[PDB]
This record gives structure tokens, C-alpha cells and sequence, in this order.
């Protein structure tokens, strides 16, 4: 029986268009770049695989004869993107699929689907977590991320797993963020930990988050993460990820549990004072921030390029500090804060600052120091620059 | 720019 | 006396962002990257020049101390733009320039402004256009201009002065755009002619000109062309474009004086249809148009990527024809009008075919023709592709 | 493609 079936444009297009951004371009086994239609019981199945990643997603469909088929992903996305917004008719006729919506008619070839490889069947679903705390959390990690495929040991996003207690991290050996969330676990309490692309993982954070709710496979029981490989469903969209097999540093250890100087200020308003400061910076150098009596003045730039400076209005206990910073990194840890104020907890010029949301109990420790830590469920620590 | 780890 | 001014921001970040356009990323000729910065007398004038197309932008100032200075212009730009909505206060001191908004301070080096080329003076005024007129037909022109150095002769648009009426005119061999217009000349009985490169014209254009009315600079009667340059003043900003030494092919000769068909149809569902159709043309030289019985029949493809076609209604005058044509020059013909409804001028298959703004004479169009080539403002002769 | 002049 061959494939014949009525969709509604919108569906079927955002469909196709979700499943093609996993298609891989120009890929070594040809029939890679093609998306997997198969059509039954009042529904179509939309798939996509190169190997490394899976998208699979099912959207309504008035079957007149259930089938499968296989055509080029990139052109069918190119055309179902352009369709009016009609009823659009798919009928597989021997060698071709024939698409037609309105008045408009495309005839294509069809692949081999026999040579397609089978999708990867999911892991047991371990649990739950609400969609858009997950795709905060991931959000706020990923940016730590390396963004290096020659070093891919960094590019990942470590995920810890502990009842209903998880850790995401990230890092790229200069800067770490972690945030601590908790989720509802679909099975028997779980101990485990993994190494996630994140590439991959922020694209499902973004893209893969159509409904409330995104549940995550990795086994159950011991069998956490034996599969080498990650399930993430939501309402309708499932995918697979291969997972790193490389070692995430420890963290835990480096996250300072006081600090000797303490600086609270503004997340816009410090983060448009080093975009403009930066203006002179050598291509991201290095910002300097001299922290002194609730003053923090920005300065950077060369004398042959030009030099910068700005003071801002900050709440400063400890001892004054002179500590200078990436400008991309700097701003990357504070777009991450998702909080109006940031505060700052440093050590010593040479050593790690953490950059969290500010907190009420902040704004009532004033002295000499030192100062414990506070908790907070994000944090995104910061290694500062070398001065001359 | 030094590091948090090697 | 070295220069000290005040200065309003939105006057001054904008003159620099328009002044710092024209200015290379890469510069050449090391002056040739900096903005100049003259004061005095209640006014600052920022200037830039490539020895090719020099602009010049006189804005309000509080002048403490006139004098002149050289900045980069691309820091400057990117500072200005950044810059708190302060008053801006610029003063140079020995090497450095400070400037000074709000609570940021920026000190930037000089360059050598005795080492700067002078600007050249624009040619005597030979008259004013509109300037949204001026900058619509410079853009309904400009698709057709041809882009290889090679073919000098095609690589700008041609502007004719006749008395009160200007014809612009573009062509890369294969496609012909005429735009005439009617505008404004201080002496009349000039018959003028020039050949302005047609990506900076254009550029010039689509960045545009604050004013009603702009008022061109060629020269006065005789001397019109003779600077070699074209001189352009709006409302506080005065320009000078290099012009070409090429000459302009002789254009005239190839508007047909009638058709055999015609066709009219709307310009919006026409560039849709053959959007998609050209989808599964990857070699995107071709589409194929079929006109018979107030039916067009698009159709494109090959039967290694898809075939498609498409039928749309059309007020098709004459006896049935096919006529095929590249995609990017009917859809960059089609964007060019500005229309809803278009009309096309066919002679045979193999011969330049006729696309302007549908007029109210067409709805008149009964018989079989021949048709008289109607005159229009804008006119675009797009050559057909060959068919087997 | 065809040119109408070169
Ligand atoms: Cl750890
Ligand atoms: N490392
Ligand atoms: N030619």
C-alpha cells in the first residue's frame, strides 16, 4: 500500500520544518538527507537521523492509505514552507510522491527507504521536568559550554542526576555555570550522571519544548546512561542524542564557600557599562573593574586604539579589589542571572568570582569580611585576567 | 586569561 | 587652537553613523579609515572620502574652541551609537580626543589630519528631485545593473537630464530597466548625460537622504558631466559620487514598439507561483510559462530533484505562447514595479519580453493585436531563456 | 539564456 494522505498545511509544515533542522547537509550516506513519512491510524510520523541525532515527531493526518516513504528533507522543507494555506495532499505513486495544495503541484522522487537506517529506540524515561524551567536552566548553563569541536571534552553539558534533584554544568576550563533544579523522577530513584552536546541539548530547549511538560529517557534503575544515548519527548516531538563519553572535571571544589569582598549592582545597567567600555577592549582583552568605597569604575582600551572608562553606583562591602574580566565572558555570566540585580563574590585578584542573582540577604551584610557564601540554585563562576 | 582547570 | 565642542547625541551619532558608512573595513590608504571632525562658528562638520565618494555633514554645536581633528571612523561610529542620551562633550588635547557623555569617558588617538585628502567640491547644482521619487527609481533601476568588473559598461546606472524629465536606465545584458521621472532643472534645454556606479548610487539611495527635495550636481548646461563626479545636496548633507569613463550601450533601440501578446496579472500571486514552482529548478536557470485561454501554466523542474507546476488566472490578449525565463530576473523584474497588477509585452519566445505596472488602457485590451507598446514611467526588458 | 545586446 502506498502512502496517501490530507494534512493541514500548518501542521505538516511546522513538522517538516522542526525535523529538518536535525537533517544533516550534505551527508556521507545519501539517503541521511532524506525525512521518513509514514502514515496510519489517523496520523503521520515525521522522522529524521543522521547517527548522531533523532527528531521524530506525529501530527494528525485523514488516512486514505497507510505507507511510508522517503524524500529529500531539504526540499520538501523548502516546499512545504512555501505552500499556501491550504489542505496539502500527499499521494505516493510508484517512484514519486505527488504534493499538491491549491493549485499548486510538486511531483518528486521518492528515496530508498530500504537503505534508511532504523531510528534508535528511546531509554526507559527516567522523569519529568516543567518545560520552561528547562529550558531556563539549560539556557543559563550552555553558555559555559566550549563551543570547540577540536576540544570536545568541554562542549558538553554535564547532567547529574539524584532523586528528584538535578545539577546541570558547564564549562570550557575558564568559566563554569551550574543550576541545581528539581523535577518529578518516573521511576525508581536514580544516582547517575551523563555529558550531554550541548549544542544539542540548548536546540532542544529552544526548538523541541512544544508542550508544558519534556520528559527525559536515560534507563532506569542501574541502566542510567548505559545506552550511550538520551530520549527527550514532549507533546509530540521526541529526540535522540549519543552522549559524551568524556570526563566532566570537578566543580564542586572550586565553588568558594566565602569570599573576602562582595559587590551588588545592576544587570542592565553593568552589563551596558562593559559593552561600552569594551568598545576599546583588544578584541575581548580584558575589562578592569576597581571596586573602592560603593564605586565600581570600568576601564579598558590601549593608547593606540583608544582608552574607556565609566563608574557605577555599587553596593560594596569587603576590601577594595581591582579584578579584571573577559568582557564576552562577563556578559555572558550576568545574561545569564535572569534577575534584576547581580552580585559579585570575589577572593583575590588571581582567583574565581561568582556571579549569582542577588538575594535579599545581601543587601544586610555590610562590614570588614570575610563573608560566607549564599545559596542560590544558579551560579556561574568566572576565572578574572592577568593584570600587568 | 588563566583557567579553572587544565 | 584645538578643538572644543558640545554637541546634541542623536545630531552627532547620526551624522557619524552616515558619515562612517562609505568608510572600508579594511583601509587601503591608512588616513582614508578616519572621520573628520572641522569646528567652528556654531556648527561641526564630519566629513569621510575614498577617493571615490566623499560625504559631508554640517550638525549644530556649542563651539568653546574651533579647530579640526582625524578620528577612526569606525570607533567613533560604534562609540557614538553606544553613547548614553547625554550631551556629548569633545575636546581635543595634544594626541588624544576626549569624549565625554554622561558618565562615560572615552580618549581616543588622533590621526594625521595634514596627511588628509581634501574633499572634492560638488559641481555646480543642474537641479532638484523628490528624494523618495529619486531613491525609488534609483532602486527600480539598480536590480538590473550588472555586477561584473569585467563588463565595466554594466556595472552603473545611467542618468539622462532632458529639460524637466530624468531617465535612469540599468542593464546587464540580459535584463534592461528604464525608470524615467520628472524633476526639476535650474536651466532649461539641458541635455545631459552620466554614468554613476550603481552600487553606491543604490546604496545611497536605500540608506536615503533626510529632505523633501534633493538637489543634484552635475554641472551647469555644457559643462554637465565634465567634473566627473555627481554632486548630491539634501538637507545638511552634501555628497560627490566618482562617475564611470565607460559608456552606456545604446538601450533605446531594444524596446519593442508593439506586441503580439499580452498579459496582465497580479504582481503578488504571480512572484508566489513562480517562488514555488522554482523550488525544484535547483539548477534555477529556468521557468516555464505557458499562456492560453486567460490560463498561465508554470512549470519547472527535473526529474532527478521534482517537477512542479502551477496554474494561475491571467487577462491573456494574443494567440497562445511559451516563453521561459530565468526565475531571479522575472522575480527581481516583478519586485521592481511596485504595482499590484503587472502586464508583460511578448513578441516570439526567443525575444525580450516587456513587464510594467498595468495601466487602465489594458483592461481595454480585445482582439488579437498587434498591440502598441504603451509608454510607462518604469520599464523592465527581461530576455527569455532559449527552449528545446 | 539569451542577451538582448553584447
Ligand atoms: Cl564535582
Ligand atoms: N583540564
Ligand atoms: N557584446
Amino acid at each position: 500500500t502506498d502512502l496517501k494522505v490530507r494534512l493541514v498545511r500548518d501542521d505538516f509544515a511546522d513538522a517538516v520544518a522542526w525535523v529538518a533542522r536535525s537533517l544533516p547537509s550534505r551527508p556521507t550516506v545519501p539517503v541521511l538527507a532524506g525525512v521518513l513519512l509514514t502514515g496510519s491510524d489517523d496520523g503521520l510520523t515525521i522522522s529524521s537521523f543522521d547517527y548522531e541525532v533523532s527528531a521524530e515527531v506525529q501530527i494528525p493526518a485523514e488516512i486514505a492509505a497507510p505507507g511510508t516513504v522517503l524524500v529529500s528533507g531539504r526540499l520538501l522543507s523548502e516546499i512545504t514552507r512555501a505552500l499556501p494555506n491550504k489542505p496539502v495532499d500527499l499521494s505516493v505513486e510508484g517512484t514519486r510522491v505527488s504534493l499538491t495544495c491549491g493549485s499548486a503541484r510538486f511531483s518528486l522522487p521518492t528515496m530508498a527507504v530500504e537503505d534508511y537506517p532504523a531510528l534508535p529506540e528511546l531509554p526507559a524515561e527516567t522523569g519529568s521536568v516543567p518545560a520552561d524551567l528547562f529550558a531556563e536552566a539549560i539556557g543559563q548553563v550552555a553558555v559555559a559550554a566550549g563551543r570547540d569541536d577540536t576540544l570536545p571534552m568541554l562542549t558538553g553539558i554535564r547532567v547529574e542526576i539524584s532523586g528528584d534533584r538535578m545539577v546541570l554544568a558547564a564549562t570550557d576550563r575558564f568559566r563554569l555555570a551550574v543550576r541545581e533544579l528539581t523535577w518529578t523522577t518516573k521511576t525508581p530513584d536514580v544516582e547517575a550522571a551523563v555529558l550531554v552536546p550541548a549544542k544539542t541539548l540548548a536546540e532542544a530547549a529552544k526548538t523541541g519544548l512544544d508542550g508544558s511538560e519534556v520528559q527525559l529517557a536515560l534507563g532506569a534503575g542501574p541502566s542510567v546512561g548505559q545506552d550511550g544515548l538520551l530520549g527527550i519527548r514532549s507533546e509530540g516531538k521526541r529526540s535522540t542524542t549519543r552522549l559524551l563519553d568524556a570526563e566532566f572535571p570537578k566543580f564542586r571544589q572550586l565553588l568558594p564557600t566565602e569570599h573576602t569582598a562582595m559587590a551588588t549592582i545592576g544587570v542592565g545597567e553593568l552589563t551596558e557599562a562593559i559593552k561600552r567600555v569594551a568598545l576599546v577592549a583588544d578584541r575581548g582583552a580584558q575589562v578592569r573593574m576597581e571596586f573602592a568605597d560603593d564605586v565600581l569604575h570600568l576601564s579598558a582600551g590601549a593608547d593606540d586604539v583608544g582608552r574607556a572608562e565609566e563608574d557605577l553606583p555599587v553596593s560594596f562591602s569587603g576590601e577594595p579589589l581591582t579584578i579584571a574580566f573577559n568582557p564576552g565572558y562577563l556578559t555572558d555570566g550576568l545574561g545569564a542571572l535572569h534577575s534584576e540585580r547581580v552580585t559579585f563574590g570575589f577572593t583575590t585578584p588571581s582567583k574565581p568570582a561568582v556571579l549569582r542573582p542577588a538575594t535579599e540577604a545581601d543587601a544586610a551584610l555590610n562590614g570588614n569580611g570575610p563573608f560566607p557564601a549564599a545559596e542560590t540554585d544558579y551560579v556561574y563562576l568566572l576565572m578574572p585576567v592577568r593584570l600587568p | 586569561q588563566e583557567s579553572l582547570f587544565a
